[PDB]
């Protein structure tokens, strides 16, 4: 299980690698965040979005955390 | 000569003679594949990886057979598998259920028999293909020091 | 002496090699299908042919099955020799 | 739409391993059975000889 923040501008080609290399799938969560938030060099005052990463398998936490880099996402323990 | 090949799975099989009535892009013949066994996901995925490594290497080694025949006789396309041709063979080849087992694991055991298999081929014929290579050097040697002046020669 | 038993090697190794090879692509077949496509037992598994200088019309025609069915959309292992 | 294909795809997938772990133990369940009783056979044959 993997949550994480991800911007509005990325999340549509996200989504698009996520369904290309993990392939089974996971049960992605599209929810968008409220008014700007900042994280201080990047990115500066952009609404973000969150997402879920269940997946069940604890085989592909691999295969996206290299994802989760790539499209440079920041990601939290819940 | 290429080789093109894709599934498509979802009868859906009769699918795939609509697929040939595409008459003018190609035959597409069946090539059944027998039901392997099958249970992992994690390793599975993970074989994704290893089958992606082992095929890579399996066909670059066999690549180095064919300039090997050149150094024998010195072009002809003789490579017969099983007495048929590789379009012959390709279009009805199976898994040969006891060469690899099918009751084995495929992700595992079948897939490093078929590993351990070839890299034994791969070791002895890279080794013995150079004392073969070793012997036409020096009796190429032999007519060196037939050539040239008498000084030399 | 050496050529006739290096030649019988080769055939040997080389006609192995290649039965291998095929079997190495079949379970790479195999694989990656039953992830791609649904697995309730086992997915719909048939195969192809090569095509020569049409492959990009074959392209667009597996294209557009593929496209309402779901680098490719479908699944695919180039085997050139 | 195709959202709820790979739904029931991962749902075969997560049945598929309670399963095949299920037979890993129904296995293991009659491996070591027929072991584990041949075993105290063999102590309480040790013992009823020596009483011998």
């Amino acid at each position: 299980f993997v949550a994480g923040v991800i911007n509005r501008e990325r999340i549509p080609t996200f989504e698009r690698m996520l369904w290309r290399v993990c392939r089974g799938n996971v049960f992605l969560r599209q929810a968008e965040i409220e008014n700007p938030l900042e994280d201080p060099v990047t990115g500066d005052y952009v609404h973000k979005s969150v997402f879920i990463i269940f997946f069940q398998g604890d085989q592909l936490k691999n295969r996206v955390k290299k994802i989760c880099e790539g499209f440079r996402a920041s990601l939290y323990p819940c | 000569t290429e080789f093109w090949l894709i599934s498509a799975p979802g009868t859906w099989e009769k699918l795939h003679a609509a697929t040939t009535k595409n008459n003018n892009l190609a035959v597409s013949s069946k090539f059944n594949i027998p039901d392997l066994k099958v249970g992992t996901l994690d390793v599975l995925v993970g074989l994704s990886d290893e089958l992606a490594k082992l095929d890579a290497f399996v066909e670059g080694v066999v690549k180095k057979v064919a300039q090997y025949m050149a150094d024998v006789l010195e072009k002809v396309q003789e490579n017969l598998l099983a007495n048929g041709v590789d379009l012959v063979t390709y279009i009805t080849r199976f898994q040969w259920d006891m060469a690899k087992y099918p009751i084995k694991q495929s992700l595992k055991n079948i897939s490093e028999i078929i590993a351990k298999g070839v890299t034994q081929i791969d070791n002895d014929l890279k080794s013995r293909a150079s004392a073969y290579n070793n012997l036409k050097g020096n009796l190429q040697n032999l007519e060196r020091k037939n050539a040239g002046s008498l000084l030399t020669r | 002496k050496q050529f006739g038993p290096l030649v019988r090697w080769l055939k040997v190794n080389f006609s192995e090699a290649f039965i291998a090879w095929i079997h190495v692509k079949a379970l790479r077949v195999f694989v990656e299908s039953v992830l791609r496509y649904g697995l309730p037992v086992n997915f719909q598994a048939m195969l192809l042919q090569p095509n020569k200088k049409t492959m990009k019309k074959l392209r667009e025609v597996l294209y557009e099955l593929y496209k309402h069915l779901d680098y490719y959309p479908y699944v695919y292992y180039k085997i050139d020799c | 739409a195709d959202v709820q294909k790979q739904i029931k795809h991962m749902m075969a997938f997560i049945e598929q391993e309670a399963n095949e772990k299920a037979e890993e133990i129904d296995a293991k369940a009659e491996e070591e059975f027929n072991i584990e009783k041949g075993r105290l056979v063999q102590t309480q044959r040790l013992k009823i000889m020596e009483y011998y």
